[PDB]
C-alpha cells in the first residue's frame, strides 16, 4: 500500500531531540544522518518525514540532487564507512589523475574502503587534489594515501590564524561601530562605493552601489545571503582568505548588511571546505550578541547552486532547481522577500575602500582599464597560486611578471580565461586586456579570474570532452537544451571527428534557448575551438 | 494592454500570456509542456513556445510571459524556429519509432509534424525499463520528455503527494514513493496524470497489448456523469460497439477535469455478464420457476395488486422506493401510489442516514439543502470538519480543499477520534470519546457570548429566541467538559476566536454524526454558528453538509416520502390535498404513512399486503437479520425489480429487467443544489428496457391511462406543480448541460446562495433551538 512507518522511530527522536522542523531547515538533518551513520537509509527517511509531517517524495527528491548524501533501500547493499575522492577535472587531470583512480581502485578498493569520482574541491594549485574522509591532500601519490588510511587520519586538520582579539589590535571593529553610531551616516558608503568603481566579483560583472540602494528601495523585512561555493574549476580563491583573516569579510558583511537594515542573514558554502567550515564556528561565538544574528549552512555538491535562484531555494530547504529572470531576485527572494547577494570576496575589500578611500581603488589598473583584482593562476606555471594584480593586464605579462613564468620544460600554446564557462584560445591572443568588458567580442569572457595555461604536450579536445562531461553532471535537470544537448554533444566529441555543424546549429541553440546562465555557456569551448583551432580539422 | 505582434498593433486582456492571444488570434504555435486546460500552470521546461522580442538577447517563451505596454513580440522568423526545430529533433532522437509504439496518434507526433521533423540526426540513449505492477495503468516510461506534468496533477490539483522527480539531469525520471514499482506505492488511481502525459508513456490499459502498443481508437463518444457519488462528475465514456473502456473528465461546472478510481475504472458491474433479461419468478444463474414473458408476469403484478387492495383495502397496501439512479421515475413512482392505492405509505430507505439534519434544518429555516456549494471554499478562510472522512467517499471535494489549503492558506480544522489522512494538511486534530461532540459544541457554542465577541446586529433582526436560551447558556460553560469530551480549554477559546473572529468560514460533516441516536441533537446545536456570527449568506460564508448518494437531493425533494408530496408541502395540510387534485384528479388520503422501519415492523405480524419494490437491497441495509427474512417470508404478494439477483426477494413472485444506468436521459442532481442532465450510451441486452415504460404499462394494466409519453413531457409535468424549477427546461438542461434550481432568471447562470437577503419562512427570522444534554 505505501511505505510504512517502522518501529525504528526511535533513533530519530532520540537524536535530533530539541531542534525545529521547518522545511527551510533540512539539509542541515541530512548531513546529520550522513555523518553519524555512513549512509542515509529509506526508514530513518520515513520516520524523519513522518515526524516532520511530510510525503516521501519530497525527501526523496531532495536527498539525491546532491551528489553526496547516499541512499539505499531494504534490498542494496551495505556502504562502507570509509571513502575516498579524486579530482576529474582539467588542472587535477593534466597531473596524471585517471591513472590514479584506476591504479589505486584494485589496491584498496575492498570492501572496508571505497574510491569514486568528484569534479574539482578547490585545490587546482597543488595539482591532485584527493581527500580521505575530510582530510585533504596534496601531491597525493599512492604510498602516501596507504599510510593516510593505515593510520585513522580522516580527520582534519586545522593551521594557524589571525583571532578576534589579533584583529581588534589594529582597525579592529572600529569602522563598524561608526555604523550603528551617528559619526558616520550611510550616504557616505554608497558615495565611495559608486564614485570608486567597484565592479562587484563573481561571473556577472556588476556594480554594488546600485545593488545596494536598490535592496535599501523596496520595503518590508529585508535579507541577504554570501555565496561561498566557488565551485568553478579554476577557482581557489576563497579557501586562501577564509583561512587567513576572515574577521574582515565578516565585517564587510556586517557593514553590507546594517545599510540594507537586514535582521538576519545567511551563508553557505561547499561540503568540500570543512576548514572554513570550523574556523568561522570557531569564531562567530566569540563575536558578540550585537544585535545582527547571522547563520550559516552546508552545501553538499550541486554545482547549479553558484547561482543565485538555486542557492536560495536550497536555503529553503528545496530542490536545487533556478527560477525565471523577469521576475527579479532583489525583488523577490528567501522567502518571497528581497535580499542581496555578495561573494565573500567583494566584502573583503570594502574596509580598505573606506578607509583609504577610492583613490586607492583607482591609481592601480595598467592598461586603459581601471581597477585591482585578485586572479587565480593555475596549470603548468613555475610558481601558480592566487594573484593580487592591476585589472587590465595582459596574460604574458601575467605569465613573466607575477606566475615566475611557465616551466622548463614546455611551451605555451594555449589557454583559457573565465574557467569552464570561459572558451580556450591561443597563444596569438596574447595583447588582450583581461577585464569584464572587453572579451564578448571574441566569444569567451572572464567571471571567476579562473585563469590556466596548456602546452604543446597537451591536447586541447579532451580538454572539451571532460568540460562538456562536466557541464554534464552538473546541469540541474529542468531545462531541455542542458539535459539533452550535453549528452548529444558528450557523444558527438567522442568519435574521432566531429561536424562542427550540427555542433554550431546546437550550440546557437542552447544559448539562446537556455533558462540558466550555464546552458548559456556550455558551448562557448567547443565554438571557440572550430573559430580560432582551425589546424585541428 | 496594446503591444504589436507579428507585425501588427493588437490589444490583449490582462493575464493573457502571448500564447492565449495567438490562440484567441490565429497563430496557433507548439507547446507540448504547456497544458491550456484550466486548473494546471506553466513551468517552462520544454522551450518549444519560444519567442523573440525588441530588447532582449536571449530567446524568450510564450507560456509563461506577459505582454506589457510597447513591447513587440516576435514569432516568423529565424531564430526561434531554428531553436524548436532543434529541441523537436533531440526529443525524437531520444524517443522511439512513432510506427508502431504507444499512443502513436498523439500530442507530441503531431506538434512534430507542425515543425516539420520526421527523424533526428542524433543517437540515441539506452534508457530504463518499465514496469506494470499497478493492474489499470501501464509505465513503460521510455518516452518521458520531462514534462512534470505527472507532477502538476498528482502534487498540485489532486493532491496524494506521490510522483516526483529524484535525480539529476541525465537521468532524471519520474519515480513513485521510495523508487518502488508503483504496484504498491501511495497511487490511488486518480487518473488525473493518466490524461496529462502527451506521450503514451503513463498510459492505461485496454489501449495496448504485451507488444506494448496503441492497438485502438476511439469507436466514439458520449458526456455523461458518475453514479456513485453525490458530486456528479462529468464523464466522456469511451467506448467500442457493445464494450465501454476507460473515462476522461469534461469542463464541468462541477467536476473541473478531475475524478477518482471511478471515473476511470471499475465499471465491470454493467457489461457483467452474470445478468437479468427476463422474468425468473439459492446460486446465482436462476433455475426455478422462470417463465420469459412480458403480458403474463404483468397480469401477475396489475391484477394481484388490484385484487388484493380490492379484498383487504388501501393500507393493507405498501411500497419502498429507490433514487440509485433516477428522479422522474420516483415523481411516477409516487404518483402511481397516491393515485391506484390511493394511499401514502410511500417511503425511502435511502434518505434514512442524514434525516435529523434536515429535520433540524426545516425546524430553523424551512429548508434541507446545504446553504452554499463545496466549490466555493477557494474564496473562504476557514474551514470546520467532523464526522467524515472525504478524501474516501467524496474525494474531489477533499482535493478542492487540499487546494485552497496550498493557494490561499485558509486553515481547516478536524474533530474525529480517529487520525484521518488530511490530518497531515490539518491545522488541528481533536480526538474525543464518541457521543460527546455536543459538549464542546457548546462550548464553542456559549465561548462567544459568554466573553461578548458576537455580532450582535445579524441576531438583531435576522434569528430569533436569542434571548430565551441564554439561562441555560450563561449556565454551560467552555471550561468544564474536560474529562467529558477529551480535550483542553484553551484549545477551545483559540477554536472560538478562529470562527467568530474569521472573515469566512463553513462547516462540513456526514452521516458521521447523524447516525447516533439523537445526532438530531448533535446539529440542534451546529446549526448556529454561522447564525449566531453571521458568516453565513454572503460570499464564501455558509452550511453544507455532505450526502452518500447520487440524487437522494432530486429524490426526496420531488415526492418520495411517507409524509410529503413534493417539493416539501406536507400532506397533513388541507389545500395541498385541494389543489394537486386539478392534476391527479383523485381523492388523496390525508394521514401520514408508516415510515420505512414503521411498516417494517408493523407488517411484522401486522396487516400490510405485498408491496412494488424498486432499487434497493432493502434485506441488507438497515436491519441485520430479524427484518431481512421474516420480513419478506410472512409477505404474500411480493415484487422485485432489481437489476440482478440480489441476496434480496430470493422468493419474490415476480420480477422485471431494470435498466442499468448509462443508457437513459433525464434529470439528477448532487448535494450541490444543481440537477445534471445525462443522455444513453448504450442499448441494453435482451427484451429488457427502462422503467418509465415499465411504470407506465403498469399503470395501464391498472386503469390509470397517462399515456404521457417518454422523460421529456415527464420533465415538464413533474415542474408545473414544484416552484423549485419555476425557470427551467430540458432544451438548457441539455444546452449550457447543468444548472441549479434556485435560479429566478431565463438567461442567468444561477442563485446559488441560501439566505442572501432573508430566509424563504414565513417569519423571515429562524427559531434558534433549545440545545440540552439529553441522553
Ligand atoms: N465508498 C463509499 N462511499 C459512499 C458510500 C458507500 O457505501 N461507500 N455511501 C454513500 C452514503 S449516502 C453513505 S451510507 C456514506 C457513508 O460515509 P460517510 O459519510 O463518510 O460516513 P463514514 O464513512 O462512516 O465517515 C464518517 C466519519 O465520522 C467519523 N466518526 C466515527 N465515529 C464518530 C462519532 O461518534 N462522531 C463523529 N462526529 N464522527 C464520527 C468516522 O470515523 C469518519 O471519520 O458514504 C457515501 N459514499
Ligand atoms: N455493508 C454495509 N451495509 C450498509 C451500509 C454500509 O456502509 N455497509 N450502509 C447503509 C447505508 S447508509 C446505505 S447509504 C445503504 C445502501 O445500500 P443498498 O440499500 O444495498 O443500496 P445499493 O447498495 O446502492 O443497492 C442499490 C440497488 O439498486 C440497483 N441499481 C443500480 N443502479 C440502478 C438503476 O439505475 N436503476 C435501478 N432500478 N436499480 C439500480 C443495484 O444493483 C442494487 O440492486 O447501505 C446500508 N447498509
Ligand atoms: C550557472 C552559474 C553558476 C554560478 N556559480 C557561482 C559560484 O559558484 N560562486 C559565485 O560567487 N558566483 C557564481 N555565479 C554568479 C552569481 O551570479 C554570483 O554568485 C552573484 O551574482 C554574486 O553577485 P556579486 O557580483 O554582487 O558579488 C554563477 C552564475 C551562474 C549563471
Ligand atoms: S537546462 Fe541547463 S542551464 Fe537550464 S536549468 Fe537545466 S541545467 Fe540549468
Ligand atoms: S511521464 Fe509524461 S510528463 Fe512525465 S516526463 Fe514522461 S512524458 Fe513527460
Ligand atoms: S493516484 Fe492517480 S493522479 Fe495520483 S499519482 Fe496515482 S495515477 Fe496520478
Ligand atoms: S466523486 Fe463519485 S460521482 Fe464523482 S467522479 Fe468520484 S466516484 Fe464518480
Ligand atoms: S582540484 Fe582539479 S582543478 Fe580543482
Ligand atoms: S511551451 Fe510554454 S514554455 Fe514550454
Ligand atoms: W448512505
Amino acid at each position: 500500500g505505501r511505505q510504512v512507518d517502522p518501529h525504528a522511530k526511535v533513533e530519530i527522536e532520540e537524536l535530533l531531540g530539541t531542534r525545529p522542523r521547518q522545511r527551510d531547515l533540512l539539509i542541515e538533518h541530512l548531513h546529520l544522518i550522513q555523518d553519524t551513520y555512513g549512509q542515509i537509509s529509506a526508514d530513518h527517511l520515513a520516520a524523519l518525514a513522518d515526524e516532520m509531517s511530510l510525503a516521501f517524495a519530497e525527501v526523496f527528491e531532495t536527498a539525491t540532487f546532491y551528489a553526496h548524501f547516499d541512499v539505499v533501500k531494504e534490498g542494496e547493499a551495505d556502504i562502507p564507512r570509509l571513502t575516498i575522492r579524486v579530482c576529474d577535472s582539467i588542472t587535477c587531470a593534466m597531473f596524471g589523475a585517471d591513472e590514479l583512480l584506476e591504479t589505486l581502485q584494485r589496491e584498496l578498493a575492498s570492501d572496508a574502503v571505497r574510491v569514486v569520482r568528484a569534479p574539482c574541491v578547490g585545490l587546482c594549485d597543488h595539482a591532485p587534489a584527493v581527500e580521505v574522509g575530510h582530510n585533504f591532500l596534496h601531491r597525493a601519490d599512492l604510498a602516501s594515501v596507504r599510510a593516510a588510511v593505515e593510520a585513522e587520519d580522516t580527520h582534519a586538520h586545522i593551521p594557524t590564524y589571525v583571532d578576534y582579539d589579533a584583529y581588534r589590535a589594529g582597525g579592529g571593529y572600529a569602522t563598524l561601530e561608526r555604523l550603528r553610531s551617528g559619526e558616520l551616516p550611510v550616504d557616505d558608503v554608497l558615495k565611495v562605493l559608486d564614485d570608486g568603481g567597484l565592479r562587484g566579483l563573481g561571473g556577472a560583472g556588476f556594480p554594488t552601489g546600485r545593488k545596494w540602494r536598490s535592496v535599501r528601495g523596496e520595503p518590508g523585512p529585508r535579507l541577504m545571503a554570501v555565496n561561498g561555493d566557488e565551485g568553478e574549476p579554476g577557482t581557489f580563491k576563497d579557501q586562501l582568505y577564509l583561512n587567513t583573516d576572515p574577521h574582515r569579510f565578516l565585517e564587510g558583511m556586517l557593514i553590507g548588511a546594517h545599510v540594507v537594515e537586514a535582521a538576519d542573514v545567511y551563508i553557505y558554502l561547499r561540503d568540500e571546505y570543512p576548514i572554513s567550515r570550523e574556523i568561522l564556528a570557531r569564531e562567530i561565538a566569540k563575536l558578540p550578541e550585537g544585535g545582527t544574528r547571522i547563520h550559516l549552512r552546508r552545501g553538499a555538491g550541486a554545482y547549479i547552486c553558484g547561482e543565485e535562484s538555486s542557492l536560495i531555494e536550497s536555503l529553503e530547504g528545496k530542490r536545487g532547481l533556478p527560477r525565471h529572470k523577469p521576475p527579479f531576485p532583489f525583488q523577490v527572494g528567501l522567502f518571497n522577500r528581497p535580499t542581496l547577494i555578495n561573494n565573500i570576496e567583494t566584502l573583503f575589500w570594502v574596509r580598505d575602500l573606506i578607509e583609504r578611500g577610492a583613490e586607492w581603488w583607482k591609481s592601480h589598473g595598467r592598461n586603459g582599464r581601471v581597477g585591482l583584482r585578485s586572479y587565480s593562476v593555475s596549470g603548468r606555471v613555475k610558481e601558480p597560486g592566487v594573484k593580487l594584480a592591476p585589472a587590465g593586464l595582459t596574460i604574458q605579462e601575467l605569465i613573466d611578471e607575477y606566475c615566475g613564468g611557465i616551466s622548463d620544460g614546455h611551451s605555451f600554446a594555449a589557454y583559457l580565461p573565465g574557467g569552464a564557462s570561459g572558451g580556450i584560445l591561443p597563444a596569438s591572443m596574447n595583447d588582450i586586456p583581461l577585464d569584464f568588458g572587453t572579451l564578448e567580442k571574441y566569444g569567451c569572457f572572464i567571471g571567476s579570474a579562473a585563469v590556466v595555461i596548456l602546452s604543446d604536450q597537451d591536447d586541447v579536445r579532451g580538454a572539451a570532452l571532460n568540460l562538456m562531461k562536466f557541464f554534464e553532471d552538473e546541469s540541474c535537470g529542468q531545462c531541455t537544451p542542458c539535459r539533452s544537448g550535453t549528452q548529444k554533444a558528450r557523444m558527438l566529441m567522442e568519435n574521432g571527428v566531429w561536424d562542427t555543424d550540427l555542433l554550431g546549429e546546437l550550440a546557437q541553440c542552447m544559448r539562446d534557448a537556455s533558462i540558466c546562465g550555464l546552458g548559456q555557456a556550455a558551448s562557448n569551448p567547443v565554438s571557440t575551438v572550430i573559430k580560432y583551432f582551425p589546424d585541428l580539422f | 494592454i496594446a503591444f504589436e505582434f507579428d507585425g501588427q498593433q493588437v490589444e490583449a486582456q490582462p493575464g493573457e500570456t502571448i500564447w492565449a492571444v495567438a490562440k484567441r488570434l490565429g497563430t496557433h504555435i507548439p507547446h507540448l509542456c504547456h497544458k491550456p486546460d484550466p486548473g494546471y500552470r506553466p513551468d517552462g521546461n520544454c522551450r518549444a513556445c519560444m519567442v523573440e522580442i525588441e530588447g532582449e538577447r536571449v530567446l524568450a517563451a510564450s507560456c509563461k510571459r506577459t505582454p506589457a505596454i510597447g513591447m513587440k513580440v516576435k514569432s516568423a522568423t529565424e531564430r526561434a524556429t531554428k531553436a524548436r526545430a532543434m529541441v523537436l529533433e533531440l526529443l525524437v532522437a531520444d524517443q522511439p519509432e512513432r510506427a508502431t509504439s504507444h499512443d502513436p496518434s498523439s500530442h507530441f507526433w503531431v506538434q512534430a509534424d507542425v515543425l516539420d521533423v520526421t527523424e533526428s540526426r542524433f543517437p540515441a540513449a539506452e534508457r530504463w525499463t518499465s514496469d506494470v505492477s499497478h493492474p489499470a495503468m501501464s509505465v513503460n516510461l521510455d518516452a518521458c520528455i520531462q514534462c512534470n506534468l505527472c507532477v502538476r496533477a498528482c502534487r498540485e490539483v489532486q493532491v496524494n503527494d506521490v510522483i516526483g522527480m529524484a535525480y539529476r539531469a541525465a537521468g532524471s525520471k519520474v519515480v513513485f514513493d521510495f523508487d518502488d514499482p508503483m504496484g504498491g506505492s501511495t497511487c490511488v488511481a486518480c487518473g488525473e496524470c493518466v490524461q496529462a502525459c502527451p506521450t503514451g508513456a503513463l498510459m492505461p490499459a485496454a489501449y495496448l497489448d504485451a507488444n506494448q502498443t496503441r492497438t485502438v481508437y476511439p469507436d466514439r463518444e458520449v458526456k455523461s456523469l458518475c453514479p456513485y457519488c453525490g458530486v456528479g462528475c462529468q464523464v466522456s465514456y469511451k467506448v467500442k460497439d457493445e464494450r465501454i473502456v476507460y473515462a476522461e473528465g469534461v469542463n464541468g461546472p462541477a467536476n473541473q477535469n478531475r475524478l477518482c478510481v471511478k471515473g476511470r475504472f471499475g465499471f465491470d458491474y454493467v457489461h457483467h455478464p452474470h445478468r437479468l433479461t427476463v422474468p425468473l419468478i439459492p446460486a446465482n444463474p436462476w433455475t426455478h420457476f422462470r417463465e420469459a414473458t412480458w403480458e403474463e408476469a404483468l397480469d401477475r403484478a396489475a391484477g394481484g395488486l388490484k385484487a388484493i387492495r380490492d379484498t383487504n383495502g388501501r393500507k393493507a397496501l405498501a411500497g419502498f422506493g429507490s433514487a440509485k439512479g433516477s428522479n422522474e421515475e420516483a415523481y411516477l413512482f409516487q404518483k402511481l401510489v397516491r393515485l391506484g392505492f390511493g394511499t401514502n405509505n410511500v417511503d425511502h430507505c435511502t434518505r434514512l442516514c442524514h434525516a435529523s439534519s434536515v429535520a433540524a434544518l426545516m425546524e430553523g429555516l424551512n429548508s434541507g439543502a446545504v446553504t452554499a456549494p463545496f466549490s466555493a471554499a477557494l474564496d473562504a478562510e476557514v474551514i470546520v470538519v467532523i464526522g467524515a472522512n472525504p478524501t474516501v467517499n467524496h474525494p474531489v471535494a477533499a482535493t478542492f480543499l487540499k487546494n485552497a489549503v496550498k493557494q490561499r492558506g485558509a486553515k481547516l480544522i478536524i474533530m474525529d477520534p480517529r487520525r484521518q489522512t488530511l490530518s497531515r494538511h490539518a491545522y488541528r486534530h481533536l480526538a474525543f470519546r464518541p457521543g460527546s461532540d455536543v459538549a464542546m459544541l457548546n462550548a464553542m457554542l456559549n465561548v462567544i457570548v459568554t466573553e461578548g465577541l458576537y455580532d450582535e446586529q445579524y441576531i438583531a433582526g435576522y434569528t430569533e429566541n436569542f434571548e430565551a436560551l441564554r439561562e441555560k447558556i450563561v449556565d454551560f460553560t467552555p471550561e468544564k467538559m474536560a474529562s467529558v469530551c477529551g480535550i483542553d480549554a484553551e484549545t477551545l477559546r483559540e477554536v472560538a476566536r478562529l470562527y467568530a473572529r474569521a472573515k469566512s468560514s463553513l462547516i462540513f460533516w456526514g452521516m458521521g454524526v447523524s447516525q447516533h441516536v439523537h445526532g438530531t441533537d448533535n446539529s440542534r446545536c451546529l446549526i448556529a454558528l454561522a447564525l449566531i456570527t453571521g458568516q453565513i449568506g454572503r460570499p464564501g460564508t455558509g452550511l453544507h453538509p455532505l450526502r452518500g448518494q447520487n440524487n437522494v437531493q432530486g429524490a426526496s425533494d420531488a415526492g418520495l416520502i411517507p409524509m410529503v408530496y413534493p417539493d416539501y408541502q406536507s400532506v397533513e395540510k388541507d389545500a395541498v390535498r385541494e389543489l394537486f387534485e386539478e392534476f391527479w384528479g383523485q381523492s388523496l388520503d390525508p394521514q401520514k404513512g408508516l415510515t420505512v422501519v414503521e411498516i417494517m415492523r408493523a407488517i411484522h405480524a401486522g396487516e400490510i399486503r405485498g408491496m412494488f419494490v424498486e432499487g434497493e437491497n432493502p434485506a441488507m441495509s438497515d436491519p441485520d437479520l430479524n427484518h431481512a427474512r421474516h420480513a419478506l417470508a410472512m409477505l404474500d404478494h411480493l415484487v422485485v425489480q432489481d437489476l440482478f439477483l440480489t441476496e434480496t426477494a430470493f422468493h419474490a413472485d415476480v420480477v422485471l429487467p431494470a435498466s442499468a444506468f448509462a443508457e437513459k436521459a433525464g434529470t439528477f442532481t448532487n448535494t450541490d443544489r444543481r440537477v445534471q442532465i445525462a443522455q444513453p450510451v448504450v442499448a441494453p441486452p435482451g427484451d429488457a428496457r427502462q422503467d418509465w415504460w415499465i411504470i407506465q404499462e403498469l399503470a395501464r394494466r391498472l386503469d390509470l391511462d397517462w399515456n404521457y409519453g417518454g422523460p421529456a413531457d415527464i420533465f415538464a409535468e413533474m415542474a408545473q406543480v414544484m416552484p423549485s424549477l419555476n425557470n427551467i427546461t430540458w432544451e438548457r438542461l441539455e444546452r449550457e448541460g447543468a444548472v441549479t434550481y434556485p435560479v429566478d432568471a431565463p438567461d442567468q447562470p444561477g442563485n446559488e446562495i441560501i439566505f442572501y437577503a432573508g430566509f424563504p419562512t414565513e417569519s423571515g427570522r429562524a427559531k434558534i433551538v433549545p440545545a440540552a444534554i439529553v441522553p
